[PDB]
RNA sequence: CUGGGUUUGACAUGCACAGGACGCCGGCAGAGAUGUCGGUUCCCUUGUGGCCUGUGUGCAGGUGGUGCAUGGCUGUCGUCAGCUCGUGUCGUGAGAUGUUGGGUUAAGUCCCGCAACGAGCGCAACCCUUGUCUCAUGUUGCCAGCACGUUAUGGUGGGGACUCGUGAGAGACUGCCGGGGUCAACUCGGAGGAAGGUGGGGAUGACGUCAAGUCAUCAUGCCCCUUAUGUCCAGGGCUUCACACAUGCUACAAUGGCCGGUACAAAGGGCUGCGAUGCCGUGAGGUGGAGCGAAUCCUUUCAAAGCCGGUCUCAGUUCGGAUCGGGGUCUGCAACUCGACCCCGUGAAGUCGGAGUCGCUAGUAAUCGCAGAUCAGCAACGCUGCGGUGAAUACGUUCCCG
């Protein structure tokens, strides 16, 4: 049985920092990983007109990017998941253990 | 609408944000907190610069950094100020929330106090030109400034009519993505009106 | 009759 | 805006939690099969008697903190004029200026 | 128009105002707010002063008027020309 | 084997080229199925015409993105690629015709304030 | 084109004629960006008369256009604070197009119940010299001589 | 707007007197606000704290006035190349010079001269996207070579090969060649290359101008209201119509209408949301709920123009769909004023539009569809994006505008 860490982040030296970290630290409890899978990038844009009253010709452009990371490991031994709970990460990055 | 705001232009490439948390279905309700955390936080100091709030989020525990430039005096001996911000935070639902207060390093190189000095001068009697050639000396007598540009309008000396003074010395490349440009607005309160005073402080670029 | 309609409609 | 509009849409939201969640929906369970008997039951007139701002037809989606009516957007909360601002800012983050 | 499953729509004012008007046989005018009510046949003889905006204007219901609403008599906008 | 892509404008076409006849297998479809424009397949073939080598290559296609003419496109830059890649010492020929060359024309992008990219609101001055 | 000419486009043989000219033929009475229809257009009206006379179609073609095909033509000229009608010689690609618009334009305006249609009689009165694309090049003539005491600036 | 209520107020915080209730839950009256009735009643700990009551009292509260008192934000000249300063020099002085002259450039860009020598904000570059390639990379994405498949397909075991997704990097620098050039800037042509001369498109908007716009996002000086210009509620209005102006959509048809078959996209959205198979309707839709926080499921497997076939035969028509009659669906407390959509019927003007005037130089104009935000529903033909098909023309600056 395999279970799959999911990664996402605003930033991208964030996730890739934090899948970078992950992979060390299951590869040190003697695991089998896939590796950082690269997801799509979700974009979300947003337009605003600039001024507080009419000037209606004149818009600012704003998106959210969200970069995804897909980590897959085997052989569940259960040091690497008591390690996999014991992980810091910045509060930027979530992740999804399934 | 001359210019945008350069803490905006460079958002992604030199400057970096002050709210760092992540959230999909509670993106709404945690800038809601945190612009409530934030509108607390600016009226409830004054006296001691409050030149930056940042706060970070994680699940239940929320911690929320604040740089001052006297530290003292919003941190109680006892802790009755801590006690009191820690208190009146955890009113405002953020269960378990934490304090880490700092100081900066350099006052006078820090945009945001250097704008909170000139409009606290000039509030009270101070003449502007005053007012801003002492800031732009304070200013450029510290190492690392490489150019600052101090600007305030309204209502100059509680005059009828209204207008737009600068003075700048040394370099402010307002155009160049990589050059770091510390950005600072803050109103000043006099018995005429509101006063706003604008400052720009270049120091060097980030590659 | 318009009466009927309605006993139509709804009854 | 004005304090007892911003005022007046709150007590709406905690009208609609307290009726909205389990009166002003069991009768709409009652009326959508026909054959359940709502014409004796008067589930309709039932829901009539209950107060209009229980219903969330009457809910105005403001500004969280301006109290901005009109050019919301609900990812934020908030109106376009302090989205603008705050995002300038550095403060939602994973927000910045665009360009494709 | 409303949908059948739903039913007509009588608010429940002028409903009760209505049946107990009825239950004694004697039409007194009745005075309304609510101009949503559609027009049922238990209307047919009572008289309504339906509200306008301004004030309220008798309406004496017919046969023919059922199933319409008592705005539909009541008209808001006053134009004469110009 | 070998194996190159073509791209035209959001059209993506990977090729397969074997030595095989004139075959055109365009994700599982003829060149007449496929392609039912007489226009497309001249401009699918000229790289053949000026190599000279038509009807001795069976050619296998997937076609992904963009119309038909887009596709016809990138498929013409992709049997570009695969001789180039096959007979080296015909580039000449080809990159001469321009046939190695990747069209860089995109739809450009629409501008707020403009109905289309270029287009640009009625004005009245009355 | 204040600092220069602009570069043209090379627009690329056709594959069932083999001739530039058809090809400025399809692009001219393109509309909307339907070009197969246009396509389809062209190929019918040439086998139409292709059918109607025996022969090949471009030859007939290029007789027509040679029939329509301007020389002289007359352009608006403010000398010295003063405007008049100038006659003006026209370059050769300037007359192809000039030709092929009225072929397109007279050819639209006929009264054949379908495009293909008009365009085969258009084009084949234009080979014979009856065309009123034909008598346009007669008045256009007309006016530029007209006026050739203007043609000294 | 009409009418019905209320005043330390709809909402805050402080000073006082009395308290254990505030608060809910149902009944009735009322259009509702509201009023009344029936049931439930604080935890501290002895000083009183949280709740409100009234009585109050400071006070709250104004989308009330003045954008000619203001801050902030924005438009505009204009992404035009310009706007200034220190020292020096000239002048009684306002001022001048630099910044002018020759050449050159998209550019106050650069070179050569020069009573000027330098500097700053602008220009350019640094950022994003897009066009080529290399390395890394295999899931939910590819499937070339192998096996299992049943028609229903990467569907399934498997595999990095080719796409693709996302990280790093290379790559365009007049780098090279030939010719003009002051041997200087710069310019023309050629080779190589995916790309050649700021490659394409974005973001970025100098000093200022127009007392430009905004006290109705916000904040704010001063003035004003305060039993009301605050505040609650029902109904109405913002949708009124003899007209005028402006921006659009649909047409006036055969380069077309209708019917049947059939092929190719990108981008984006989805949790009390997307919602499939199936079943019931003719159709909006109804029932039902698989699977999906989603490169997986749903938006159908995604399109329309396109292609093929049939019919219509130049007519106010098989064009055009307005208006109107009847019947329904859905959302919603509720579609009368005043929603969208569906069905049957009805079938107006309109035959390519005067004077005059607008946009656009290439993946552009024209045309075709798709998506998103706002949003219970929608007045969306609007706005912001995405892709499909894809032209003509530029001789040249005399005239019009800046």
């Amino acid at each position: 049985q395999k279970i799959r860490i999911r990664l996402k982040a605003y930033d991208h030296e964030a996730i890739d920092a934090s899948a970078r970290k992950i992979v060390e630290t299951v590869t040190r409890t003697g695991a089998s990983v896939v590796g950082p899978v690269p997801l799509p990038t979700e974009k979300n844009v947003y337009c605003v007109i600039r001024s507080p009253h009419k000037y209606k010709d004149s818009r600012e452009h704003f998106e959210m990017r969200t970069h995804k990371r897909l980590i897959d490991i085997l052989d569940p031994t259960p040091k690497t998941v008591d390690a996999l709970m014991r992980i810091d990460l910045p509060a930027s990055v979530d992740v999804n253990i399934q | 609408g001359q210019k945008i705001n350069p803490h905006g232009f460079r958002l992604g490439i030199t400057t970096e944000w002050k709210s760092r948390w992540y959230a999909d279905k509670q993106y709404k309700d945690y800038v809601k907190e945190d612009v409530a955390i934030r509108k607390l936080l600016a009226t409830g100091l004054e006296r001691a610069g409050i030149a930056d709030v940042e706060i970070e989020r994680t699940r239940d525990r929320v911690r929320v950094d604040i740089h001052t430039a006297r530290p003292g005096i919003v941190i109680g001996r006892r802790g009755t100020e801590a006690d009191r911000i820690r208190a009146d935070l955890e009113k405002l639902t953020g269960k378990q929330v934490q304090l880490n207060i700092l100081e900066v390093k350099n006052p006078e190189s820090q945009a945001q106090l250097v704008a909170q000095g000139v409009a606290e001068q000039l509030s009270n009697r101070v003449a502007f030109r005053r007012a801003m050639r002492k800031a732009i000396q304070s200013a450029m007598r510290q190492p690392n400034v490489k150019g600052i540009r101090v600007q305030c309008s309204g209502r100059l000396g509680g005059a009828e009519m209204s207008r737009s003074e600068f003075y700048r010395e040394g370099r402010v490349p307002l155009h160049t993505l990589r050059a770091d440009i510390d950005y600072g607005l803050y109103e000043a309160k006099t018995t005429f009106g509101r006063i706003g005073v604008k400052v720009w402080i270049y120091k060097g670029d980030i590659v | 009759g318009r009466v009927a309609r309605f006993e139509k409609r709804y009854g | 805006a004005k304090k007892s509009k911003i005022v007046k849409n709150e007590q709406r939201r905690e009208l609609v939690q307290r009726y909205a969640e389990r009166r002003a929906e069991l009768k709409r369970t009652i009326r959508d099969p026909a054959s359940s008997p709502e014409r004796r039951a008067a589930a309709v007139s039932a829901l009539q008697r209950l107060p209009r701002d229980s219903s969330p037809v009457r809910l105005r989606n403001r500004d969280v903190v301006d109290g901005r009516p009109r050019g919301h957007l609900r990812k934020f909360g908030l109106s376009r004029v302090r989205v603008r601002e705050m995002a300038h800012r550095g403060e939602l983050p994973g927000v910045r200026k665009a360009s494709w | 128009p409303r949908s059948l499953k739903k039913g007509p729509f009588v608010d429940d004012h002028l409903l009760k105002k209505v049946d107990v008007q009825n239950e004694k046989n004697t039409k007194q005018v009745i005075k309304t707010w609510s101009r949503r009510s559609t027009i049922i046949p238990d209307f047919i003889g009572h008289t309504f002063a339906v509200h306008d905006g301004r004030k309220h204007v008798p309406v004496f219901v017919t046969e023919a008027m059922v199933g319409h609403k008592l705005g539909e008599f009541a008209p808001t906008r006053t134009f004469k020309g110009h | 084997p070998i194996q190159t892509v073509g791209r035209r404008k959001e059209a993506v076409v990977r090729v397969r080229l074997v030595p095989g006849t004139g075959q055109f297998n365009l994700d599982g479809r003829t060149l007449e199925n496929y392609f039912p424009n007489k226009v497309h397949q001249q401009l699918i073939k000229a790289p053949l015409v000026t190599v000279d080598r038509v009807d001795q290559f069976d050619i296998y296609a997937h076609l992904d993105g963009g119309g038909p003419s887009g596709q016809a496109g990138a498929l013409r830059l992709a049997i570009a690629r695969a001789l180039i890649l096959v007979q080296p010492e015909d580039r000449p020929a080809l990159k001469k015709a321009g046939f190695l060359t990747r069209d860089p024309r995109a739809i450009e992008r629409k501008k707020y304030g403009l109905k289309k990219a270029r287009k640009a609101p009625q004005y009245s001055k009355r | 084109p204040r600092k220069g000419p602009a570069p043209k486009r090379p627009l690329v043989n056709d594959p069932v004629y083999g001739s530039q000219l058809v090809t400025q033929l399809v692009n001219k009475v393109l509309l909307e960006g339907k070009k197969s229809l246009a396509e389809r257009i062209v190929y019918g009206a040439l086998e139409q008369a292709r059918e109607k006379t025996g022969t090949d179609p471009v030859v007939t073609l290029k007789r027509a256009l040679d029939n329509v095909k301007p020389a002289l033509e007359v352009r608006s000229r403010r000398v010295g604070g003063a405007t008049y009608q100038v006659p003006v010689e026209v370059r050769p690609d300037r007359s192809t197009t000039l030709a092929l618009r009225w072929l397109v334009n007279f050819s639209r305006q006929r009264r054949e119940k379908t495009m293909v249609e008009r365009l085969a009689n258009e084009i084949l009165d234009a080979s014979n010299g009856l065309g009123a694309s034909v008598k346009r090049r007669e008045d256009t003539h007309k006016m530029a001589e007209a006026n050739r005491a203007f043609a000294h600036y």
